[PDB]
């Protein structure tokens, strides 16, 4: 896929369609956008899967997401500015 | 000097006061009773103007 | 828009043996959508500011730098550039 070319899990073409729905939108804008969104999802997820004293969470619930985001000065401030 | 000094301090301060933000945002970050596991047209969909000359 | 399936692909990459609840998945989809709207709105105004007809990775880098705090903007700029590079290469 085009997402694989960019080395990502996020849908580049779908993100391109979403950007257009919000004049031309180029592939680079869609690729850069998917990459940053994938980055933040991975940062939030990494922490939530490790939101334990044993660090082993079997299933991520909204408590883990609150521990992940609130447990991080930068994610907390990002979500709050939004 | 200690690489482990103040280990949990920052979090204990954060925990001192309730955050109403995490109670309302996106429906609130609270566990529900009956909160099941997430299950499992998945692939990317590409328009004609994806690879236009930028 | 729905990004829940791509949030899942990332979850399986970071934590292969970890699941996600439906409410939790919905919050992830809401967070991805809220951030997307901010970045887009921001890139949109820069293309307006510079009279640009085409939105490129230049506006997204400028948007990321404006809305993302501290270590997050630095890393997300490295992740976006890297991905664009391997796509354009």
């Amino acid at each position: 896929s085009r997402s694989q070319r960019a080395g990502l899990q996020f849908p580049v073409g779908r993100i391109h369609r979403h950007l257009k729905s919000r004049g031309r939108v180029g592939a680079t804008a869609a690729v850069y956008s998917a990459a940053i969104l994938e980055y933040l999802t991975a940062e939030v997820l990494e922490l939530a899967g490790n939101a334990s004293k044993d660090l082993k969470v079997k299933r991520i619930t909204p408590r883990h997401l609150q521990l992940a985001i609130r447990g991080d000065e930068e994610l907390d401030s990002l979500i709050k500015a939004t | 000097p200690r690489k482990t000094a103040g280990n949990r301090l920052s979090g204990l301060l954060e925990a001192e006061e309730e955050d109403e933000f995490y109670q309302t945002t996106y429906g609130g970050f609270t566990e529900e009773s009956g909160d099941d596991e997430y299950q499992g047209d998945t692939e990317d969909e590409v328009d004609s103007d994806f690879d236009i000359d930028e | 828009e729905s990004y829940s399936i791509y949030v899942y692909k990332v979850l399986k990459q970071v934590h292969p043996d970890t699941g996600i609840s439906s409410k939790a998945m919905g919050i992830m989809n809401s967070f991805v959508n809220d951030i997307f709207e901010r970045i887009a709105g921001e890139a949109s105004r820069l293309a307006h500011y510079n009279k640009r007809s085409t939105i490129t990775s230049r506006e997204i880098q400028t948007a990321v730098r404006l809305l993302l705090p501290g270590e997050l903007a630095k890393h997300a700029v490295s992740e976006g550039t890297k991905a664009v590079t391997k796509y354009t290469s």
